[PDB]
């Protein structure tokens, strides 16, 4: 994914191949390219932040590199040839001779024209600079002035991309006119918003984060990396993701990879057997203190790692809002577009 | 993004006092105190402290929202006796026994260094 | 992608250990959760943290940020 | 048709705001705005806001005059300058109390489009009352609505004598209540009033302060000796309003039951 | 801070005597003798600010007015202590020589004010101007002296001036103001004022949110302007004559 | 000619103005109205500075003395006033003075803000002010943004035979209480020109320096 | 300003206590340090 | 010819707010045109 | 300053010469970074 | 010996982990003071980073975070100051600590960046601050990125001071077990069974310093919270005897901040 250069590209930072796999993964090579993290969860109830399909998460866990994602984007340019004559140059624009300039800080651009990597980028900073010759007998209705001998054609960031310049390229194309390419690099979080997915069909968003010190923890110390709801389990009948869970634990606390690859002999009583070896309650109960007071919990908790996926959809993405702004040529209506700032 | 800064949980700003005392309208000698950039760590610690007075009648604290560090505190005590006289002499007890605490881990440190 | 240096869930730390860890699995051929409680990995949080991860750095370093076809 | 000042986004759940109450984000409420008329009244706090400028909340965005001029405070220095009069209009950010109408898609019934008050927060999601997400058949999975803000006096009196989130709960399709407790409030309000659950000293005073309506007296106890303790049903009791009296016999329940 | 209101205007000196009999039978109080000496200080170019906002225009480089009294010892020549100290010696107060010249001046290096220009529209009848002001009462020191504070804070002196004139204090905290400025310079001293006398009426408000006291400010102004028909014609001076920011220069004199 | 001396305790402790009250309470003659001081620093925003041409300029608000404000740069003083009742009359006759200034910390946080900038802000509320026998001995507790900093002492006395015996007998008293590390200065601004507040303020200055 | 018979009766009271208190104090200071500044909590017994 | 009729300076310095649909005066702060 | 795509020879390009490489004769050429380390902060 | 206050009986101690019981203390006390001891006690760890050369496979603020997080001495942490209180422009002397990261991947096979490259350039003044925490038997400690031929990396790093509750990097607490209570004899919580409950449920090593109850006595309900048993183990930055003793002095000194500022409001009131 170093090289090239696609619109849109999502990476993550740690993969962790997963503690229960089918058998057929060896064909599809899932444990080679990874697509999520075990996740210690505890499924309880704790403060009632995490009803209807909300989850609690450990703000700490975040902090030290969970679920952290790298983000690249892509642009793209060329010099256009109309007629016979040169339209379009590579040149950074001077106010001296230039109209229409945009508002982006030209300042970044060095005198190629072209940004050089390593720059923080931000809203509505330009990295290209494209001017156009104009005809004298073209005229903006007055808008021209004598020394205005050309025009600004610069491609601004998108109002909300944020982030380091991470590469610049140069080429040519068929026709032989020049290339230029952009990408660009940024780095995401979780956040309350965000989305995440078991492999059963249980997703939520995050709904609030706690930190390590008002996390229930067992008699041992442990905390739960995230807490979800257990009124999702019986309308669903999912009883693989506790099944999952159970085994998942086993072969944490024992070391080796536990299958579950469908139409097979394995049976819960024998992996719950093969728990209680361990020293563990074996229906997979456990012991939990209350964060805030160090009392105990009159109910014990279900308490396990299992495997999350983080979607695609963040809410930095949805998030718009809008006083006043651009029209419609035809209707003079707001225009459509969250990019465009429409209503 | 709209994430607040993290040091506004241990640094007060300007204009900002640590303790505000207010007299409670329904129960005479009863105070509300709202303490600035603190969580259940104190809360907890005053008002079970607070509760071995025999003069105390009532003590509880809350913490409204978990997204702001400040709690509310409500005290009240037997008639001829000041809340804040009572707070102070929690605060004092805790004093004295964590006093007391540190220096029996330190002895007890010490012996088993020479132990060890 | 070179091994986390903390664990995730208590804190602890886990990175220096990768390199003598995958030490214990050919030089004395031992099996994963002997070595990985060999290291003082007590916690199920810190075995999953070595268990499971994924090395991906060895795959880039073969590779330059030059030319990818497709 | 496509409108101005409104916003759209995700939601989440706040089990500490009030049932007609709606966290906003603080970027969402710098960004709308509200056409305040400067009065005697109000000429101190909204020469505060003016002064106080566009990029801090509160604050304003827009001086109107009496002409019809507008100036645009960030670019005229005049933070610090500007004199108000009668009769101008500050354009401020949305404060906390502000009405707001809320929805989410498709709009099926008119119990989907409701007033809210607001409260600037932190972050970027919506807050809703764990309660009303029963007549927006709405949950928290990635689910996104839509807030519009009104611009006038009589507006804001619709949105706050009409639509308000109180006065939708006994709806008028099956005459019965839209909302109630749900989820694990639900859960728990159960194993709270079982004859089996009694609650010692510290944790009914905890309790007790929690209510905010509560009157400062302590209920007495149910086993005054040789341990005092409340029962469930005893604290649960504090929250239910005085004069409310309920009958109901299930199967097979004699007036002992 | 005050917000000060103004009317301004001009008269030649052969009414000047009779204009003094006409404020006495007003007032009811007899002229008072005063001076000063105003020296202007603006940022040192040398210095670049590149704090100045360029992109939003948050605040604009201004200039700082430094004011004294100075006792009339200096301002009397050989010929006139004959005289008692009173308005009549601005009678011979014509010519553009005067005692006091550059080295005296130079010699002596106070109230600091900063002033912005009057509120825009053209719905106002009287000159708004908004003042920030303070008060140096003494310094010490290696280096005390006016000169080397405000090179110490970022400014450099750039002129200075010399007014005498008379005050009336007439009801309701109305001040006027008849005046004669003299520039003065290394090359000599020019009376700018040169053959008349310039007129000021004003008064002060101590707080710009208070807006019925603006509004009798106004009724007073405009009642002393409409009693002064016929006789002198006060009115609003150029909004962008008493605009004093860096960038522009120009001044009302 | 009277005299001062300001002594900054760093390593103080919450309780030990209550300690050095009581050390002290033999000779303690009477008590009076408490005091309050503010010490703001400045930062010059410009970059192209000479080298010999300092940086900071030290703001340092005295309650008790009438509301006066001093501004201390390169071993050099300034002294402003803000009340109606300090202005000399004939600035507000002659028209020199509008006659209700503002702060000097205002107009330099307000108007000069592309100049200096605010850099920190030390502040000391509800000392103690003790009469002894021909002394008057100040005490306060210096808070910062982030909380308690240390113990502020300042000493003023008329007669200037026998100040250096007081300033060791009061470096004793706070030695029985075993505040080792403390910090002292009674030195003045100028040796031909002596002004009281100002030589007061360079003293603040000198102590409270890191 | 008193409101009170009692406070009436209690404020001669102290009237007479303190010009009493106030003339011996002055008597001693004529001649004596006293103390302003100390406070028992519980009064000496007579 | 697009002026501000209250700083009356030749030639005028104007800024046009795209993202608000405005065209302002980049001194008095005064909006021209909008939409 | 430029570098060339498969060997990454040092090159240095005028605004009129031709895209291409000297010892390879490639097509595809890439920027240098800012030699000069800047400082920035985030807002 | 203070009989009138908490008692404590260490049994296990080593450089990492201190195991013991403490008696005659309330539950709350005890709750307070890990909460402090995880959450709000100081440490020294890198807090910028300004980069010059990166002919590395990874990221910029991907080896800026793995940075942010690698541990160092902060023994005499006391003597720095918050760096927004230090009169310095940016960072101090007094203010701050910086080191300097360089490497070069001269040979044909790839080479690890471990962390005892990490070089400290600035002036310590005689204090025991600064030095990274090293634990492993070859001394590498942590490993901080990987090279080939041909490339290099040339970065250089400022470490400052705070406090956990703003970031985890700063935690000097790995994990602590808190238990008390093992017989269950105070009734608080309710177990889960499928036939019996005694038996389904293992033992916590914990019994064998408590005496187990016997069916004929009644429930007492006149007992509370006395003794817990606790385990702390440190990261490496402070030594774990220093960890209990500075949490319990940090709690110390937020009481008597509540004191001091309870007697200004006092004679406040006064006035």
């Amino acid at each position: 994914y170093n090289v090239r250069m696609d619109t849109m590209a999502n990476i993550l930072y740690y993969p962790q191949k997963p503690l229960g796999t089918t058998r057929a993964m060896e064909y599809l090579k899932f444990r080679e390219l990874p697509a999520g993290q075990n996740a210690i969860v505890a499924i309880a109830c704790y403060s009632g932040y995490n009803q209807e399909d909300s989850m609690i998460m450990n703000q700490s866990s975040i902090d030290r590199g969970l679920f952290r994602s790298l983000f690249f984007r892509s642009y793209m340019d060329q010099e256009k040839k109309y007629g016979m004559s040169i339209t379009e140059t590579f040149e950074k624009p001077q106010r001296t001779n230039t109209l229409r300039m945009k508002h982006g800080t030209y300042d970044k651009l060095d005198d190629d024209g072209l940004i050089a990597p390593g720059v923080r980028v931000s809203g509505e900073d330009v990295i290209i600079g494209k001017t156009t010759p104009i005809s004298p007998d073209e005229e903006e209705l007055g808008q021209r002035t004598a020394y205005h001998s050309k025009r600004d054609a610069s491609t601004p960031l998108r109002s909300t991309e944020n982030g380091i310049v991470d590469q610049v390229l140069v080429t040519t194309n068929q026709d032989g006119l020049k290339f230029v390419k952009v990408r660009v690099r940024t780095t995401k979080i979780p956040q309350i918003g965000d989305k995440f997915a078991s492999r059963h069909g249980q997703k939520g968003t995050i709904g609030i984060t706690y930190r390590r010190e008002d996390m229930p923890f067992t008699a041992e110390g442990i905390v739960p990396d995230l807490i979800i709801n257990p009124h999702a389990i019986p309308s669903r009948m999912t009883v693989a993701h506790l099944i999952e869970c159970l085994l998942s634990k086993v072969a944490a606390l024992s070391g080796n990879e536990g299958d579950a690859s469908p139409f097979t002999d394995i049976t819960v009583e024998g992996i719950s057997k093969l728990l209680r070896e361990h020293g563990y309650q074996s229906r997979g109960f456990e012991v939990m203190y209350n964060g805030h007071t160090g009392k105990k919990l009159m109910a014990q908790i279900f308490f396990g790692p299992t495997y999350y996926q983080r979607l695609r959809h963040m809410v930095d993405d949805k998030i718009h809002a809008r006083a006043r702004g651009p029209m419609q040529v035809l209707t003079r209506q707001p225009v459509e577009g969250r990019s465009r700032d429409g209503g | 993004m709209n994430a607040p800064d993290r040091f506004e949980l241990f640094l007060l700003g300007e204009g900002e006092s640590k303790l505000k005392i207010d007299p409670d309208t329904k129960a005479p000698n009863a105070v509300v105190i709202t303490f600035e950039k603190e969580d259940h760590t104190l809360g907890n610690l005053i008002r079970a402290e607070l509760l071995n007075d025999r003069k105390v009648l009532f003590a509880a604290y809350k913490v409204e929202h978990p997204f702001f560090a400040r709690f509310k505190l409500r005290i009240q005590t037997t008639e001829g006796y000041d809340p804040k006289d009572a707070l102070k002499n929690a605060c004092n007890s805790i004093i004295n026994k964590l006093g007391a605490l540190k220096t029996n881990f330190e002895t007890e440190w010490n012996l088993q260094t020479l132990a060890a | 992608m070179i091994v986390p240096v903390r664990c995730f869930s208590c804190g602890k730390v886990v990175g220096d250990k990768w390199e003598s860890y995958l030490n214990l699995l050919q030089e004395d051929e031992l099996d994963e959760g002997t070595a990985l409680s060999r290291l003082g990995l007590k916690r199920y949080c810190c075995r999953r943290m070595i268990l499971t991860h994924v090395d991906l750095i060895e795959k880039f370093l073969r590779y330059n940020p030059l030319e990818k076809r497709d | 048709k496509r409108v101005d000042f409104s916003a759209r986004t995700v939601i989440s759940g706040d089990p500490n705001l009030e049932l007609d109450q709606v966290g906003v984000p603080k970027s969402i409420a710098k960004t709308l705005t509200y056409p305040e008329v400067v009065t005697p009244y109000n000429i101190d706090r909204l020469t505060q806001l003016v002064r106080n400028g566009p990029n801090e909340h509160p604050g304003a965005k827009y001086v109107i005059r009496d002409s019809g001029d507008r100036i645009d405070l960030r670019y005229s220095k005049r933070a610090g300058d500007i004199q108000l009069q009668y009769g101008w209009k500050v354009e401020r950010h949305i404060m906390d109390n502000d009405p707001v109408l809320f929805n989410r898609q498709p709009s099926l019934h008119k119990m989907s489009m409701m007033a809210h008050r607001v409260k600037v927060i932190p972050y970027s999601t919506f807050r809703l009352n764990l309660s009303v997400t029963s007549p927006y058949n709405a949950d928290f999975d990635g689910d996104e609505m839509n807030l519009h803000v009104p611009q006038s006096e009589e507006t804001r009196a619709e949105l706050s004598q009409l639509c308000a989130v109180p006065l939708q709960i006994v709806s008028p399709q099956s005459n019965k209540p839209c909302m109630g407790i749900v989820q694990d409030t639900l859960c728990g309000i159960r194993k709270l009033t079982l004859r089996d659950t009694f609650i010692e000293l510290d944790q009914v005073l905890n309790m007790l302060y929690w209510v905010p309506d509560w009157d400062g007296v302590i209920p007495t106890p149910a086993i005054i000796k040789p341990k005092p303790l409340w029962s469930g049903k005893q604290i649960l009791s504090v929250a239910i309003p005085n004069g409310i009296h309920l009958q109901r016999f299930d199967e097979g329940t004699t007036l002992l039951s | 801070m005050v917000q000060q209101l103004s009317l301004f205007g001009s008269i030649g000196d052969d009414g000047y005597d009779l204009l003094i009999s006409t404020l006495t039978t007003i007032s009811g109080n007899p002229p008072l003798l005063y001076n000063s000496l105003c020296t202007v200080w603006k940022p040192n170019p040398s210095y670049d600010v590149e704090n100045v906002n360029s992109r939003n225009q948050l605040v604009e480089p201004n200039r700082i007015k430094l004011s004294k009294e100075v006792p009339f010892s200096y301002l009397i020549d050989e010929t006139m202590m004959d005289k008692p100290l009173n308005f009549r010696i601005l009678k011979s107060f014509t010519n553009d020589k005067i005692p006091l010249n550059y080295a005296m001046t130079r010699n002596i290096l106070w109230s600091l004010q900063i002033s912005d220009i009057p509120a825009a529209g053209n719905n106002r009848s009287v000159s708004m101007q908004t003042i920030a002001e303070t008060i140096i009462l003494s310094s010490a020191g290696k280096n005390s002296s006016v000169s080397s504070l405000m090179n110490g804070l970022g400014y450099v002196f750039e002129f200075q001036y010399l007014t005498i004139g008379v005050k009336f204090f007439m009801k309701h905290g109305l001040i006027l103001e008849l005046q004669k400025i003299w520039q003065i310079e290394e090359a000599g001293n020019s009376q700018i004022t040169s053959g008349g006398f310039l007129l000021k009426a004003y008064i002060n408000v101590s707080r710009g949110t208070d807006i019925d006291r603006i509004n009798y400010t106004e009724t007073a102004l405009m009642n002393l302007k409409k009693e002064l028909q016929g006789y002198i014609e006060l009115s609003v001076p150029d909004r962008q004559s008493m605009d004093s920011r860096v960038a522009h220069g120009n001044i009302l004199i | 000619m009277g005299k001062s001396a300001v002594i900054f305790v760093e390593r103080a402790t919450p309780a030990t103005l209550t300690e050095l009250k009581d050390a002290l309470s033999n000779s303690i003659l009477s008590v009076r109205d408490p005091w309050s001081i503010d010490f703001r620093t400045y930062r010059c925003s410009i970059k192209n500075l000479p080298a010999d041409v300092s940086k900071l300029m030290y703001s340092i608000t005295f309650h008790h003395h009438g509301r006066q404000t001093v501004l201390i740069k390169d071993n050099s003083a300034m002294v402003t006033t803000a009340a109606a009742a300090d202005i000399p009359p004939a600035l507000v006759f002659n028209g020199s003075s509008t006659g209700v200034p503002e702060s000097i910390d205002t107009i330099l946080s307000s108007k000069l803000s592309n100049i200096w900038m605010q850099r920190q802000l030390i502040k000391g509320d509800a000392g103690e002010t003790l009469i002894l026998d021909g002394l008057t001995v100040r005490l306060v507790n210096l808070f910062s943004s982030t909380g308690f900093k240390g113990l502020l002492i300042e000493l003023q006395a008329d007669e200037a035979g026998e100040f250096e015996t007081k300033i060791a007998g009061i470096e004793g008293h706070l030695a029985e209480i075993r505040a080792k590390e403390y910090k002292t200065s009674s030195d003045s601004l100028g040796p031909d020109t002596s002004n009281e507040i100002c030589d007061l303020a360079y003293q603040y200055v000198r102590a409270l320096e890191l | 300003r008193a409101e009170g018979p009692e406070e009436l009766a209690r404020i001669l009271q102290q009237l007479k206590l303190d010009k009493i208190i106030h003339v011996l104090t002055t008597m001693f200071e004529n001649t004596w340090s006293c103390s302003r500044i100390i406070k028992i909590d519980k009064p000496i017994r007579t | 010819v697009l002026t501000c009729p209250e700083c009356k300076v030749y030639p005028p310095k104007i800024v046009e707010r795209f993202s608000e649909g405005d065209v302002v005066c980049a001194l008095c702060g005064l909006v021209l045109s909008d939409k | 300053k430029y570098i060339c795509a498969e060997c990454s020879s040092k090159l240095s390009l005028s605004r009129t010469d031709a895209v291409r490489c000297k010892d390879c004769g490639h097509r595809i050429l890439l920027k240098a970074r800012t030699k000069r380390l800047v400082q920035f902060e985030a807002r | 010996m203070s009989e009138e206050g908490p008692q404590v009986k260490i049994r296990e101690a080593s450089k990492d982990n201190v195991d013991f019981i403490l008696s005659n203390v309330d539950l709350a006390m005890a709750n307070s003071l890990r909460r402090v001891m995880i959450a709000e006690i100081p440490t020294l760890a890198i807090d910028s980073v300004e980069v010059e050369t990166n002919t590395t496979v990874l990221a910029d603020e991907f080896i800026a975070h793995r940075l942010g997080l690698i541990p160092l001495q902060s023994m005499d942490i006391e003597q720095l100051e918050y760096s927004r209180d230090c009169f310095c422009e940016d960072h101090c002397d007094k203010c701050s600590v910086v080191l300097t990261l360089q490497a070069f991947g001269e040979s044909e096979s790839t080479t690890n960046v471990y962390s005892k490259d990490l070089v400290i350039v600035s002036n310590l003044m005689g204090r025991n601050i600064g030095h990274p925490i090293i634990q492993d038997k070859e001394g590498n400690g942590v490993l901080i990125c990987k090279l080939r031929k041909g490339q290099e990396l040339k970065l250089t790093c400022v470490a400052k001071k705070g406090i956990a509750k703003e970031h985890a990097k700063w935690g000097p607490a790995a994990a602590i077990e808190f238990e008390y209570d093992p017989w269950n004899k105070l009734k608080h919580t309710d177990y889960w069974y499928e036939q019996d409950s005694a038996k389904e449920w293992p033992q916590s090593k914990n019994c064998e310093y408590e005496d187990p109850p016997n069916e004929g006595d009644p429930f007492d309900y006149k007992a509370q919270a006395d003794t817990f048993y606790m385990n702390v183990e440190s990261v490496g930055s402070i030594p774990v005897d220093q960890v209990v003793v500075r949490g319990i002095d940090t709690l110390q000194k937020k009481v008597a901040s509540i004191l001091l500022a309870l007697t200004q409001m006092d004679q406040d009131k006064v006035n």
